[PDB]
Parts: structure tokens; C-alpha cells; sequence
């Protein structure tokens, strides 16, 4: 990564290493993931960036997947940006993905005056393609979740929102699916507390009346 | 396309 | 976080977000959480908070409260703090909006700007303290037993059973006056009748110490 | 904490935090647990104390005891401090003074160590919770039928740690009342050695 | 609103 | 390793000693273990990573095919050109002073990052030899998730058109109808 | 601790404090135990060297046995250095007490004085080597078997007999009597092979032989 | 050991003393314990090389020959470099013995001292040469199989087959050793391996048994 | 009150 001490490179930590690896194998494609993979990746280059992609064992359809979206954006960079003095050149596609670039290059972009964030818009691609990855991950839809039982409101609210964060729908169909979806999808017991209360209850008081 | 996931910010 | 060396920015580091992590998933929102998040978060600014908190997997019941805390908190920040339109002598630089201090429309440079100013507005405390008082909601409602259910055993110890008395007191957060009201009365009243005539015995103003010492 | 690098403020690290809550789970309240949390407070700032406390967990008992003994300290050092700004027993405790003040008295010329005032007073209060704490009394420790000595020594030891007596009552114990509660066949060998014998000589003899 | 789990400070 | 704090030398630490001595034992020689050799190696001199290599217990093996490799190309650098020779470079006849002297020179040899070309060079020979399948027999099962086997067939592939070709005869057709330009997330999405 | 960065004072970490407590519950008071104690306080101050063995729990008879002959090599110290009555020169500060050096009677900040004098007068490096001999006669102590016990099996391998015999010597003590000790208590077989080769013979070539 | 910031002495970390001590319990004396033993210890001083072999709790006998080796080698430096007898120039240090060497007649300001000196005498490096040497010796013994007894199993693979050959090879460390694969390999394996002819490559070798 | 558990210092 590239950290102060002026602007300088440092070789990516073990730990760092280590605690990527961990996360893909525990948590698979859970939403959670997404911005622990950001955290982890701070100031980080575009060679950084592949590194800890290229370290995941597993999930090689999911790996595949992120590829091609990197491929989009990068085509999509270079759509944008036509290839056209005492100048520095301007980098392509492929050099922000750090396929067709040294880690020389890659500094040189990101320490410029002006800079060009090379690490930071390739990580926003990566960002991109891990969005797609997560929903389609997302094992249960919003619709077939609902309440048992016996089950605690607690567990099952955690299991909608859960669900919902996974689904990544705009915030105008995540209202309407919470607002119809929620209550009509608990149990009776549950059910008849919260219809006492009337309506504009706030999820605080909704949890707090069935426990 | 889908919204992300960050919650927060 | 922003930290000495001249106040100087660093990236959150991987033992910091693993140690948050891991006492969200093991203690769940137990009052001690509060504590650690605070310690965790030492010099933290709004992105590194959002960094935290978005980390967290499950209970996602509890976040969803937490960021309806955050935007109440937001515009009340916003109702008190009018956008000035007229004068701009020295110039003063751009006040924060409440959505600029939760770091939902704010950059990292700016949140640096406002925190290493002189003098300083330190938006990575006041979101802290919006986000400490949305976490305190939640670790009452997980309480899992009312303070007026905790009584002790027929052959149970009396240091275990103080225990689970004020680790409930603790997860309600009563006021001051209400604890020191329940403390006085319903400590003494809800122990076992072995106990609770050697503890009358002391008398009124008696020390916790005191009545620990005395059924044991 | 406050270090060299000049003074200057750190925050508390996972480790020490970590550190600090895995002692009090692990070892409960054992008379070794005051002088880990000594070390791992070393340097701290009130702040810094009151973070160490409040992350435990377990024990609110001893935690609410602890309070009440931090109260009468901060109580006592107001009515030895009269006002007439200096730090007031609210100040030192952390209750009522920010990070910028407690860190504005440690490092001014001359120092008021609010940290360590204050950590005098946990300190305090711990032992109190430490003596409660303690299982047996020192009057029941006795050695067993074929109990070897240097186990007998080692439980007569810990449970006088543990109760922390006085120096005079200490050794008043240790003379009369170790070779007192020994058995017959090694207490034969050790009035033998006669007074004035050493824990070396005494542990040797009976081997 | 709940007063704080914070029993030194 | 060579790091900042000017350019000085450092004792490689016992967390990356550790980490590289796990991930072999862990993942024996997956195609993710060359990646992270070569960031547990960064900045590293001839010396450190001789020393990574010989704390490798096991899989004598493989670390003997390595060494011979490493020859091959030491005699190649021989061939085409004080001046560095192979094995001063693969750090057998060369001082740390020395190998610390052409990394931190004037213009810079970086004697470190060759050797380290070589050895991943040679790691890629032995993953490709431990991949226990063929691409050819990644066939996808009759109620076999599509998803698994685009799953197996990319970790296979990693190691050593036929995607589409070896897929069931129902998800063949869909995948087929879809024609060439497809991308694999729309390919998924139809064998759902 | 007392290192350098100048000779600056640093708080005793974590690391070292739980490294200490785990390697006197596992080893308890094994010959190995001493150097180890000797490593973790380095560079330490007598505040240091009484942190990490009020840490310990157990042992407390040990403990004790270590408190006596502190007092003793601290009575010995103020035998051999007569108290000057009289007024400190300047740049200068009062001689060491042996209670001084312990600790006991003697702050933080003389302590660091002391050490970081010109010329330094190492009080930590005194009183460590006060702690090693108590630890030495405590270890002396806890030794289990006597070297004299240690005898070779009816068909125990000739490397576990050598390890028994140097593991149980090295704590009984903490020359030509020991290497001869060493053919005697040997099996018959072995006994016949080891007298073939006659005096001066090597460990190496005597445990080659029987093999 | 000694670093830089000019060189400073610095105490040896927990983490580098009880990662030694646990690959010392964990693989016993197999050969990548010297690679790891020379690692851990890099810029150590001869304080802290005993500091680290002391720490060793079992494994006495190996101990105790490591000392007798350590012994011959500081004999052959006394040998090799006669005493310097008479006073000490001024901005100079004496002659490092053998046992000085070694660190047990030699304190830390001494070691510090030559190492950091103009010219240098690394004692350390020295010092760890001996160590080194003398560990090569113990693994050379507690190598439990024989070179010559390995051999291929009637239906074993091919590359568990070399992996347990070049494994035992590397403890006893003594064109024959090329051969010796070949000849020891199972009938199935070995007329494949010779259809191949001279001058092949191990790579080769394991590609066409596979 | 308690002496204190500090045995060492
Ligand atoms: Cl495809």
C-alpha cells in the first residue's frame, strides 16, 4: 500500500494477507464481506488489489465473474478516455487493473500532482463486481421469508433485513417490500401485539413488544 | 444493477 | 484513525477490525460491547465508524435501529446548526451538515479538514456519541430478564446472585435516581429469607461490601 | 496512554484490552490479578483506566464495590482539597474531566499524576474485593495424612496472600502457626532445626 | 432515552 | 528484506516465516500459494528467499524440480551475459552484504526480484504437475448445479468454448441459444 | 523496560507479561525456565523484575524461598557498601541501597537514574542476578529424581537414556565423575560396546555406537 | 540482537523465543530446523544464541553434543589465533578467545563491541557457524531411515515414492545419487524411467510415471 | 483495610 511516514510504498503485511483469506473462507459472499474487503484494502495499489483477489483458493466461478467485469469497466475507461507536449501518459484500462502496468507506474499515478487514484478507481470495479456476486449468492428471496412458530422475532427480523441487505433492491422497493412485507409475514401471536399498537410504530417498539 | 451493501456511508 | 507521529491519518488496521468483529458475533450486545467500541474506535473519523459497523454480519435488526438513531440524531444537528447565507468575512471555512458528520456526504479530506482545524470540530466524536447513544437502545431491548425478575435461589450464593442483579441493572439503564431506588429496596427485598434477616440487621446506609460480607 | 516517542498520548491498544479481560475472566479475582493490571495499565490516563473496568463483563458485584470505593477516595480528596483549575476527586476519577485536561495535568511542570492518584485508588478498592474473595481462611489450611510438604506450604502461602493481613500479623502467623498445623512426623523435624530457621532449611528437612 | 452503561465515567 | 524507514536492510519476521511454512503445509501447491509467496517474499533478497524455501519440511519433491529449474535459468543468465553471476543471484555464491550492495546501488540490480522470477517460474511447473484432473474430463453431471461445475472447471483450468461443450444436454442447449458474446453471469443465470 | 530509540524508559508489554505467567504454569520450575526469565527481562528495571514475579500465581512456597534470599543478597550489599554520611555531590545521586536495588524502597525514576547514569551503576542487572541465584536453589529443590537413580532399561533406546541423564543433571546442579557415571549406570550391552572405545571417547561416537 | 534505526542492540522478542521453542517440540531435529534455527537468529548476538539454545527443555543429549562441538571448534580458534599478550592500544578492543566467541566468558558490552567495531569481528556470525555446524552432526543421527532402504512400494504413487527419497537424503547429507532414484523405483515405473535414457530431468522423471 | 497483595516491591 502506499502510506505517510511523504507518500511512500509498503509491502502488503501478513496480516492483511491472512485475515482476506480468512474472511472468503468463513463468510463466503455475505454482504459483510464487501466492506471488510475495502477496509482491508486501504491506500492499497492495483498489484495489491490482485494480490489479495488472486489469493482466494476457492469460489472460481464467482473469481470468474469479477474478471469480466473488470473487463466492462476497463473497456468502458477506455471508451471514455480516447488515447490523444512534456505530458505524463495517460493510464488504459488494462494498466488501472494492473495487468499492463509495473507497481513503478502504478506509484508514479497515484503520487502525481495531480494524482490519478488508480488503486481507488479499480477498486470501486471490484466493489462493482462483488455487488453482482453477492446478490447473486443471496440464497433466499425476501418473499419466502417468514416467521415460525416458535422462532423469537428477534431471529426472524434478523433474517429479513439480512436477507434484504443481500438482495441489494433500491431503497424505494426495500421500503415497500418493509412496509407490506414484515408484518404481514409474522406469526399470529406476534401479529396481534403489533396491531395493538397501531400504526407508525417504529421498529424499536416493534421488537420491544414481541420478547 | 444492484444498490451495494453499505449500510453506513 | 488520526493520530501523532504533527495529527496525521492512518488506515484502520486488521487487529482493530477483527477484535470489533469477534465481540459483536461472541457478546452480542451484552453492556460491555460499549465500552470496546468506544476503545476501539480511539481517534476514529466518520468513514473508519461506517467501516465498523458496515463489518458487522448478523444483526442486522439492531443496525437498521442504529441507522434511524444516526439520521434522527443527523436532523437534529441540522434544525440546530441554520445554514448561514449572508456574511463570509475572514472567510470562515464550510460548517458540517448532519450528513456530513455521519459521512454519508462528506470525503475523507474533508472529515480530516474538520477534525485537524484550528480550532478543531471533531466530527469523529459527535457521530461516535450519535452512534453510542443508538447502541445503548439496542442493549436495553436485548436485555433478556427485567430487573424485578432477578431473585435469588433457595441454596443459591449470594455473591452469584448479586452478580446477575446488577448485570441486569447495568444492561436497563434506569436513571440514577431509579437504580439507587431499586438498589436500596428490592436488592434486599428479592434475596432468600436466610439472607435477608442477617442483612436487616446491618441496618439502613449498609455498604454493599457489608452485605456481601455478612451472607457468606 | 502517555509515552516518549516528548510526552505524547496513545490510545489503547487490542492487545492490552484483550489482555486485561481474558485475566479477569480466567483468573477471577486471585491476588495475581492486581499486579497484571498494574503493568497493563502502565502510563494510562483516567480515561484510560475507566475503559479497562467498564469492558469487563462478569462480576458487577465487585465492579459496583469498586465504585462505591472510588467514591469515597474522589470524597476524601475534595475534603483534603479545598477550592479557593486544580483536580477535583470528580476530575480524577474521569467522571467530570475531558481527555485534553487529564493529559494537560500529567504533562504540565509540575506534574499532578492524575493516572496514577487514580489508579492508587482502583488499587484500593480491588484488594478489598480480593480479601472478600478468598475461599479459606488460614486457620483451616492443616496438612494432610500423606501430603507432601511443598504442597502444604504452597496452599498456606496463597491463602495468606489472598486475606492480606499485616506485616506484624503475618509474621506472627508464619512462626507459630505454620509448624503449628504441619503433622506429627515432620513437625517433629522442624523444632528440631530450632527458631530462626529458614523456609529453605524447613522445606529441605521434610523431603 | 436510557441514562448509559458506563459505570465509571 | 530492503525496506524504508533510505533503503536498509531488515531480518525477515517470524509472523512471515510462520505464514509462508502454513500455507504450504495447508494448500500443499494450489494455484493460489504462488500469489502469496510472492507478497510473503516482497522486497526479499536472495538470502530470504533461499530461506523460505529450505524451512519448506516436506514435499522434497517438488522443492528438487525447483532447484533444478532455478540451474536452468542461472545457466541461461550465464549464457547471455562487479557483474552478478547465476548462482550469486540464486544467493549459493554471494554474501548478504553483496546482494544488499546491487539491490541498493546506483543504477540498481535487483538480484532479489530475478531469483524471485525464477522460482515462481519453476512453482508454476509444479502446480501444473499437481493438478490431480484434466480439463477434458470436467464433465458436468445429470442433477449436477451448474454453478458447482463452472466451479470445478475454472479451478482446473487455473491450474493446467469447452465450457459450453461439456455442460448436460438440457443446459447445453439453453447455453448454446444464448450464442457467442454470452458472459458467464448471464450463462449462470440460465441454468439456474 | 530501559532501551533505545538516547536510553528511554518503555511500559513492560503485554507480550512479555503473559509470555512470563504461561511458562511458569506449563514448565512450572524446569531447568529452561531460567534462561527464559533471563531473555523476557531484559533490559528491565527492578519495577520490571518484581512486576513479573508478583504476576505469578501458584508457587507461592517458591515465592517465598525467592523473597529470603533476595534479602539476604541485599543485606550482603549493604555489608560490603558502608552508607557515606553525608551530602550528595552534584550530577550526581545517593548509592543504592540493597533495598534500593530490589525495589522496595526506591522510585521508578531513580531506578532509570541510576541505570542511564555516567557510569551507570546497573541496579536491574544487579538484581536479576540476586533472582537467578534464588531461582537456581528453588529449581535445585523441585528436581524430582537424583542422578544417581538414573539407570539405563532392559531394552530402552540408548538416546532416551542420555536425555534422562543430562535432563535430571542439568537441575541438580543448575567434569570426569559425570562422563564415568554415565558408562556405569549403562545397560550390559551398551557397558560392553562404550569400554571398547576406550577413554577420551566423544558423546557423539558413544551414541553412535549403540545404534 | 543488532539492527539498525547507525546498528543499536536490541532484546530478543518473545515472539522469536517461543517460536524456536515450539519448532524444537514440534519437528524434533529434522533438517528445515536449521534454516529456521539460522533465520530466527538473524544479527543475534552470542548472548542471545545461548539464550536460545538454554531455553531448549528436552532433547539433553543433542544438547550436550552441540556443547562438545562448540568446545573443538573455540580449541581450533585458540590454536589458529595465538594470544595477544601485553597492554591495549587505545581505541581498541582484545583479541576475541574462543570461549568469548561463544559468550561464556564475554560480556554483552564486549560482544556489542566487536561486532559494531571498525573494522567489524562479527562473533555472532562466527559463533553461529559452530552452532550450525554442530546441528548438521545431530541431524545427521537422528535420521531414523537409510538411503539405501527406501524404496518404492508395489502399488505406491510415484511422487509419495520421491518425496520420502530426496526427504531422507536431505538428514543424512552425505550421478549415484540420480541413479539410485531409478534403480529403487518399482518394475513398472523403472522400464518407463529408462526409456527416457540419460541426462533426463526429475521433472520428467515423475511426468511419465504419472 | 488490606496491606496489599504486591509481595515483591
Ligand atoms: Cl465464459
Amino acid at each position: 500500500p502506499i502510506v505517510q511516514n511523504q507518500m511512500v510504498h509498503q509491502c502488503i503485511s501478513p496480516r492483511t494477507l491472512n485475515a482476506w483469506v480468512k474472511v472468503v473462507e468463513e463468510k463466503a459472499f455475505s454482504p459483510e464481506v464487501i466492506p471488510m474487503f475495502s477496509a482491508l484494502s486501504c491506500g492499497a495499489t492495483p498489484q495489491d488489489l490482485n494480490t489479495m483477489l488472486n489469493t482466494v483458493g476457492g469460489h472460481q466461478a464467482a473469481m470468474q465473474m469479477l474478471k469480466e467485469t473488470i473487463n466492462e469497466e476497463a473497456a468502458e475507461w477506455d471508451r471514455l478516455h480516447p488515447v490523444h507536449p512534456g505530458q505524463m501518459r495517460e493510464p488504459r484500462g488494462s494498466d488501472i487493473a494492473g495487468t499492463t502496468s509495473t507497481l513503478q507506474e502504478q506509484i508514479g499515478w497515484m503520487t502525481h500532482n495531480p494524482p490519478i487514484p488508480v488503486g481507488e478507481i479499480y477498486k470501486r470495479w471490484i466493489i462493482l463486481g462483488l455487488n453482482k456476486i453477492v446478490r447473486m449468492y443471496s440464497p433466499t428471496s425476501i418473499l419466502d421469508i417468514r416467521q415460525g412458530p416458535k422462532e423469537p422475532f428477534r431471529d426472524y427480523v434478523d433474517r429479513f433485513y439480512k436477507t434484504l441487505r443481500a438482495e441489494q433492491a433500491s431503497q424505494e422497493v426495500k421500503n415497500a417490500a418493509t412496509e407490506t412485507l414484515l408484518v404481514q409475514n409474522a406469526n399470529p401471536d406476534c401479529k396481534t401485539i403489533l396491531k395493538a399498537l397501531g400504526p407508525g410504530a417504529t421498529l424499536e417498539e416493534m421488537m420491544t413488544a414481541c420478547q | 444493477s444492484p444498490s451495494g451493501v453499505f449500510t453506513f456511508g
